[PDB]
């Protein structure tokens, strides 16, 4: 699948629907040791690229469900977080602000391992939004003071948005 | 907008060389072949090359008929040099457009060179970007349609910097448009033209409809296909045919997006100074949106933020959806065409904004759309009323409305015979002039005063509108000799005397103020007033119950006396009386 | 005309004869195929393009699609009497 994707250009859009169901079945029922099939599938979805415009509402929920579950192993959680972080560079994430911000804040607690990766992913979104982020500035701050999370990147953006600049 | 400019000349360089493929490319079996909507393989090379050259000129002429077009098909270095030098010499200090298409030669090189032919058509000769920049003048706009177009922009900027490094021992007014990124290849799908970028830049609606017919959403429309699109009836300039309304809507939507996304200075620079530049940049957004879906990314010299995700595009998809639904009945059963509700709903949203939005919050998004419907006989009245209501909030609203480019539109409606536009135009002009008084000259040069005068002489006009007209006239003539003379030629004195005794007090006050102003530092007006028995009536206001009218009358009398330049004994006697 | 001519290398039916373009499932048999013993074969439609052989006479290369399911190619000559060939 990876090789076919790299072969075809924008024409790959005409065949993804035939394969979507099989991707959905894998993330749902996976008995592999450590769920390495899911990691490889995420690696491919990273390449999928500027396609997925008409199906981002089908794939996205499962992936999120992966990095909020407490029972799954850490590597898959990191893979999912990095997958979202990479996908943000080409697609649009203005209609799913609440459906990614809430699970991220939930995952922040109960685990200190995914701290840095979680906020690395977070800072990425706040950059595709600008003013559209204002609503959420207070709430997340409450969690930030409790565990004292710091991130130069995330901090600069907040100041610029509050003052009216961007890079 | 002081820095006006124009474009006068166009050069069309075409490196087609039909019939032979360069070494770099291996092509599929169907392949994309259309060029300017012509198949080059259904004819002979020379005829195809001439037909393409003519069609390109026609398409460019659709947007700028008053220019000199010169073609250059499969040229050599000397011909290019001669053409560029002659064009620059003829144009002097105006702008010049350069258009390059390289679909028949090898791709550009990292050394800053582009390929041309030799006299025998047996070799490819390099040509340095440095010499091409040398032969062209300072104000210029370049368009590239080739595979690795980004390299050309990068090399151009490098050499522009070098020409400044070597001066310490021309980009300051140059614009560039490119079709690809430095490491990308143009798409070749059999369903698309082989010249996607230029087609987008020059014929937006055709490619827009063809693209819409290829998407997954078309399933919501029954019985619409490419053949029906081929036979859309109408003309691009007839706003009542099916094909002109789409162009109107496209213009409005693109202008709205551009105003909403860009900063003020860049918007003024690119979208309000020159017509051809504005049209090219408006089509640039459609080019970006369309080409993003085939793994391609256009580039520009003054970089712009992304716009493919703006909400207004959704609106576009809706409008087309409706318009194409009527096509079967329209074409087969001769049914009449039904006009779209786009502008009515936009105006409704603009109206909804006003009821609550007094405060200085984010401005409304539909101002440019409102500005696009003033000159239509259907929506003129409602749009004018809404604009008048908007302008009353405060000076900031007036400043914003002037900034968005409202001035030339209102100045053109004064030359109309309709009897219903009078109060609305009076209100708008009063509100505008209350803030900025420099417009007076522009009002007199084009003899707009006539209009207002024809409103002040009607006794059936309500008193408030007459007062506003009097204020407009008073502002026009203040400290402006040309206005003084022009309004005296209209005999404003007699009309001022006629309505000086109306019950409405502020009308009396402003009439007195304008009458006093007209003959300030102007002897002919004073002679007219003396001859027509003006101050004798003016004395009556010296006992008005309202003090402000009294003060205005005193000011008028003082101005009257001041004009007396120690003339003969008759003027002295009148002054002493 | 002398200089315009040499570049005509093909003809499109739509600029030449839309009548033929509209034709579909005729009841006319393919030329030069009727035999009173075999079943009849009709012309399903005509191809849209004509190829002009480069010569002085400039004959065309017409092609028809039969109802049987096979193509039939012909040479269309003009300025030439072709009855002595029939007799021979």
């Amino acid at each position: 699948i990876e090789q076919i994707v790299v072969a075809l250009g924008g024409e790959f859009k005409l065949y993804l629907p035939q394969l979507i169901p099989h991707m959905l079945r894998v993330f749902m029922h996976d008995n592999s040791p450590g769920r390495i099939v899911s990691i490889k599938l995420l690696a491919a979805i990273q390449l999928f690229g500027a396609n997925l415009d008409d199906y981002l509402h089908l794939l996205l929920p499962p992936i999120v469900k992966l990095f909020d579950a407490p029972e799954a192993p850490l590597p898959s959680r990191k893979a999912a977080l990095e997958t979202v972080d990479r996908l943000t560079e080409s697609l649009d994430f203005t209609d799913y602000a609440s459906r990614i911000i809430h699970p991220i804040v939930r995952t922040l607690d109960q685990s200190p391992e995914l701290r840095s990766t979680a906020m690395d992913t977070l800072s990425s979104l706040v950059f595709q939004l600008g003013k559209k982020y204002q609503i959420f500035i207070p709430m997340v701050n409450k969690v930030l003071v409790r565990h004292r999370i710091n991130h130069q990147r995330y901090d600069v953006l907040i100041c610029r948005i509050v003052k009216g600049y961007t890079l | 907008m002081k820095d006006r400019m124009k474009t006068v000349s166009v050069a069309l360089v075409l490196c087609l060389n039909v019939g032979v493929d360069p070494p770099d490319v291996v092509k599929t079996t169907p392949c994309a072949r259309l060029e300017c909507w012509i198949d080059p393989l259904s004819m002979g090379p020379q005829k195809a090359l001439e037909t393409i050259g003519a069609n390109l000129q026609k398409q460019y002429e659709n947007w700028q008929p008053r220019a000199r077009y010169k073609q250059s098909l499969d040229p050599t270095v000397d011909e290019v040099k001669k053409l560029c030098t002659s064009l620059r010499r003829n144009a002097k200090e105006e702008r010049v457009l350069f258009h390059y298409n390289g679909h028949g030669v090898p791709r550009p090189t990292v050394n800053g060179e582009v390929w041309v032919f030799n006299k025998n058509y047996t070799q490819y000769i390099p040509l340095s970007i440095y010499d091409l920049q040398t032969w062209m003048g300072s104000p210029s706009i370049f368009v590239y349609d080739c595979s690795n177009a980004g390299l050309i922009v990068k090399s151009f900027k490098q050499f522009a910097l070098q020409r400044e490094q070597e001066l310490e021992v021309s980009m300051k007014n140059c614009i560039q448009l490119a079709a690809c990124e430095a490491t990308e290849l143009l798409p070749m799908i059999p369903d698309l033209p082989a010249d996607l970028f230029t087609s987008c830049l020059t014929t937006p609606i055709k490619i827009a409809l063809r693209w819409f017919c290829m998407q997954k959403c078309v399933s919501l429309v029954p019985g619409v296909t490419l053949d029906l699109i081929e036979k859309i009836p109408g003309r691009l300039n007839d706003r009542r045919t099916p094909l002109g309304e789409l162009n109107w809507i496209f213009t409005a939507i693109t202008d709205t997006i551009a105003w909403n996304v860009l900063p003020r200075d860049l918007f003024q620079k690119l979208f309000r100074q020159d017509l051809l530049v504005a049209s090219l940049f408006r089509n640039f957004l459609l080019a970006e949106r369309i080409m993003r879906s085939y793994n391609c990314t256009p580039v520009s010299s003054p970089r712009l933020p992304p716009t493919y995700m703006h909400a207004m595009w959704q609106a576009w998809d809706l409008a087309v959806d409706i318009c194409l639904s009527q096509l079967p009945t329209i074409i087969e059963e001769g049914t009449a065409f039904r006009h779209s509700p786009f502008f009515a709903e936009q105006l409704t949203a603009f109206q909804v904004w006003l009821t609550m939005g007094v405060e200085n919050r984010n401005p409304p998004e539909q101002l440019p759309i409102v500005l696009q419907v003033l000159l239509s006989q259907v929506h003129r009245l409602r749009a004018l009323d809404l604009l008048g209501r908007f302008l009353d909030l405060g000076p900031w609203a007036v400043s914003l409305a002037l900034s968005v480019g409202i001035f030339p539109y209102v100045l053109k409606l004064l030359q109309s015979s309709a009897r219903e536009l009078r109060p609305l135009l009076v209100f708008i002009w009063a509100k505008i002039l209350a803030v900025d008084s420099s417009c007076q000259a522009d009002l007199v040069k084009d003899n707009g005063h006539k209009y207002f005068l024809s409103v002040l002489a009607d006794p059936y006009m309500p008193a408030e509108h007459r007062t506003m007209t009097a204020f407009i006239l008073a502002v026009i003539v203040n400290s402006y000799h040309t206005g003084q003379e022009a309004c005296l030629q209209g005999n404003l004195i007699a009309i001022c005397l006629e309505q000086l005794n109306d019950p409405h007090p502020l009308l009396r006050q402003w009439v007195a103020i304008c009458l006093g102003r007209i003959w300030q530092n102007f002897d002919s007006a004073r002679w007219c007033g003396v001859r027509d028995s003006a101050h004798e009536k003016l004395y009556s206001l010296l006992s008005d119950p309202i003090p402000e009218v009294r003060c205005a009358a005193v000011f008028a009398l003082g101005t009257f006396v001041g004009n007396s330049a120690e003339r003969t004994d008759h003027s002295t006697t009148i002054d002493h009386n | 005309i002398s200089k315009q001519l040499p570049q005509l290398t093909s003809l499109e039916l739509q600029y030449v004869s839309p009548k033929l373009l509209m034709c579909r499932d005729l009841e006319l048999a393919v030329p030069g195929t009727y035999d009173p013993n075999q079943p009849i074969i009709r012309i399903q439609s005509i191809a849209p393009s004509l190829q002009v052989i480069t010569s002085k006479q400039r004959p065309r290369k017409l092609t028809l699609m039969g109802s049987n399911g096979h193509e039939f190619v012909f040479l269309l000559k003009g300025h030439e009497d072709l009855r002595q060939d029939e007799r021979v």
